[PDB]
């Protein structure tokens, strides 16, 4: 919903079986990392908004 | 939920991790190639091992989803690419010995040295000196010695190794779903699931055979002309009805006849078009060479180069202390980074090569939006085809005069067109029979039609029947003639060159119709036509998402490769060859051989 903050990392249960709080098959951590390097092209460079 | 959504989330995670890992590997490789040192080698090795391990892990993971439940026609292709089992299905000992055989073949090909006859002073490697001798030396005896010595040096050594290689790769293919390793190689051209645009793995065989059946008249007439010229150059060695001897073709394997332009020149008086002196007089450098190449793609409607590209790319040879490889390459490192590694000097060939590389980068930029697995050309041929169409258009006299390198005074006659068409003929038409023959031989060997005891007999018989080339010194089964070629030794597919050769001229015909050119196809420039640029960009943006059949339909209006554009391109030379071959026999007789 508009203007909402979520910070809790629960292992995504896309599969039909509970993840039990660990990573594995059909169990991925929701958070993913940008990697910023000077040689990256415009459009992948980090932008401050 | 459904496995389709599960597979979708898996693909998203894989894409976002693989982009970063591939960027690290590509940056390590670029650093190694630009600046060769032990630390750079260690970093590149680490990055490559990490990327290979990640690909193996993700390929093992992806096998959970059956492809039957996937019906998006994009997720299916990505999961198919991941499930191709890059993880070696073979046993541990089988994999270790296959790697050992590949390493041994590469080592023997790279370190194969030929020594002088009864002279231990020098033992020459293939690439540095022997290739130059074969290319430029006009000594029949020396060329025959070089060819025979290289054959005995490498083919005899690699024959048991090549037999073990074919056995192991056939076992790998049998372990996979593909019939044989030829089927594994042809699987790239396969299209499944899209009715009305589909392709079959065996359909490539029929298409290649039919295309060569159409090409054969032009090759026969060019063969007759080259036979007459080489008979004039070497009086006693060449027979009128017989096939050409192998060593006199121009290179070690007969792949390219470009070295024969001097011997078979149509008109000596007419000088070839070359802009080296003009560029020197106008004081150009590599940076503005690449800028002029960029202006062409800007004119056709495609985007222009990135500031990051200009900053990071090394287009000029550093020289002095710096050590680097000078093989031209266009790098799509990933995440918006594009670079050229080229030691570019002020020459016409370097200018055209710069055009070719920037064509590569425009393709890479176009398919950047698509997922990582699909971020490639639709088939192995389209990528160099897109390079080669730009290379061909750049060298046109109209483009040269528009740029201003060529003076307004000059006008092209019949002789200049004939000379240029015949040079490009020896470059392009000549390699098609060799590629056809090599792929047919290798496919038959993989399928098992050619027995081991008749490997080389069938090889040379098919070369005599198809390519019209006869072995100078007869060779028994101990020799392994194909093993000498680089692609055969290092296990590279070779039908890509045939497909590229057809595709580039189909693209050129389509884009010349788009540009509304009137006249012969050779004097066609697509510079200022924005219709042709958009028609190309339609395919360039797709990547592998759509089938290559649909991409080719989008560009040229046909779902299958056709040699009609190539024949239309070389029609003037075809007429000139009819005229010149009135007093020369057309066709070759198999019976004649230099021996007996
Ligand atoms: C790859 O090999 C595994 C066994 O290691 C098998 O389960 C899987 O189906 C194979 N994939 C294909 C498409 O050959
Ligand atoms: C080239 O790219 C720049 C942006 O990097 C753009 O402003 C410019 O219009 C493009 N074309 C020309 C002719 O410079
Ligand atoms: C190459 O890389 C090394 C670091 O490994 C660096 O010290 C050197 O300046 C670079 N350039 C050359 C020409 O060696
Ligand atoms: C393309 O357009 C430019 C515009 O200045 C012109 O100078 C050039 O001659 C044109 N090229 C061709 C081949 O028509
Ligand atoms: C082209 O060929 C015709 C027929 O021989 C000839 O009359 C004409 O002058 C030629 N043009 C040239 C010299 O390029
Ligand atoms: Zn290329």
């Amino acid at each position: 919903k508009p203007f909402e903050r979520d910070i809790s990392t629960e292992i995504y249960q896309a599969g039909n079986k509970p993840c039990n709080g660990v990573a594995g098959p059909n169990c991925y951590s929701p958070l993913q990392s940008y990697g910023f390097r000077p040689t990256y092209g415009v459009g992948h460079q980090p932008y401050r908004v | 939920s459904t496995i389709e959504e599960q597979a979708k989330t898996f693909l998203d995670k894989f894409n976002h991790e693989a982009e970063d890992l591939f960027y690290q590997s590509s940056l390590a490789s670029w650093n190694y190639n630009t600046n060769i040192t032990e630390e750079n080698v260690q970093n590149m090795n680490n990055a490559g091992d990490k990327w290979s391990a990640f690909l193996k892990e993700q390929s093992t993971l992806a096998q959970m989803y059956p492809l039957q439940e996937i019906q998006n026609l994009t997720v299916k292709l990505q999961l198919q690419a991941l499930q191709q089992n890059g993880s070696s299905v073979l046993s541990e000992d089988k994999s270790k010995r296959l790697n050992t055989i590949l390493n041994t073949m590469s080592t023997i090909y790279s370190t194969g040295k030929v020594c002088n006859p009864d002279n231990p002073q020098e033992c020459l490697l293939l690439e540095p000196g022997l290739n130059e001798i074969m290319a430029n030396s006009l000594d029949y005896n020396e060329r025959l010695w070089a060819w025979e010595s290289w054959r005995s040096e490498v083919g005899k050594q690699l024959r048991p190794l090549y037999e073990e290689y074919v056995v192991l790769k056939n076992e790998m293919a049998r372990a996979n779903h593909y019939e044989d390793y030829g089927d594994y190689w042809r699987g790239d051209y396969e299209v499944n699931g899209v009715d009305g645009y589909d392709y079959s793995r065996g359909q490539l065989i029929e298409d290649v055979e039919h295309t060569f059946e159409e090409i054969k008249p032009l090759y026969e007439h060019l063969h007759a002309y080259v036979r007459a010229k080489l008979m004039n150059a070497y009086p006693s060695y060449i027979s009128p009805i017989g096939c050409l001897p192998a060593h006199l073709l121009g290179d070690m394997w007969g792949r390219f006849w470009t070295n024969l332009y001097s011997l078979t020149v149509p008109f000596g008086q007419k000088p070839n078009i070359d802009v080296t002196d003009a560029m020197v007089d106008q004081a150009w450098d590599a940076q503005r060479i690449f800028k002029e190449a960029e202006k062409f793609f800007v004119s056709v409607g495609l985007p222009n180069m990135t500031q990051g590209f200009w900053e990071n790319s090394m287009l000029t040879d550093p020289g002095n202390v710096q050590k680097a490889v000078c093989h031209p390459t266009a790098w799509d490192l990933g995440k918006g980074d594009f670079r050229i590694l080229m030691c570019t000097k002020v020459t016409m060939d370097d200018f055209l090569t710069a055009h070719h590389e920037m064509g590569h980068i425009q393709y890479d930029m176009a398919y950047a939006a698509q997922p990582f697995l699909l971020r490639n050309g639709a088939n192995e041929g389209f990528h160099e085809a897109v390079g080669e169409i730009m290379s061909l258009s750049a060298a046109t006299p109209k483009h040269l005069k528009s740029i201003g390198l060529l003076s307004p005074d000059f006008q092209e006659d019949n002789e200049t067109e004939i000379n240029f068409l015949l040079k490009q003929a020896l470059t392009i038409v000549g390699t098609l029979p060799f590629t056809y023959m090599l792929e047919k031989w290798r496919w038959m060997v993989f399928k098992g039609e050619i027995p081991k005891d008749q490997w080389m007999k069938k090889w040379w018989e098919m070369k005599r029947e198809i390519v019209g080339v006869v072995e100078p010194v007869p060779h028994d089964e101990t020799y392994c003639d194909p093993a000498s070629l680089f692609h055969v030794s290092n296990d590279y597919s070779f039908i890509r060159y045939y497909t590229r050769t057809l595709y580039q001229f189909q693209f050129q015909e389509a884009l010349c119709q788009a540009a509304k050119h009137e006249g012969p196809l050779h004097k066609c420039d697509i510079s200022n036509s924005t219709e042709a640029g958009q028609k190309l960009f339609n395919m360039l943006r797709l990547g592998k998402s759509e089938p290559w059949t649909l991409a080719l339909e989008n560009v040229v209006g046909a779902k299958n490769m056709n040699v009609r554009p190539l024949l239309n391109y070389f029609e003037p030379l075809f007429t000139w060859l009819k005229d010149q071959n009135k007093n020369s026999f057309v066709g070759w007789s198999t019976d004649w051989s230099p021996y007996a």
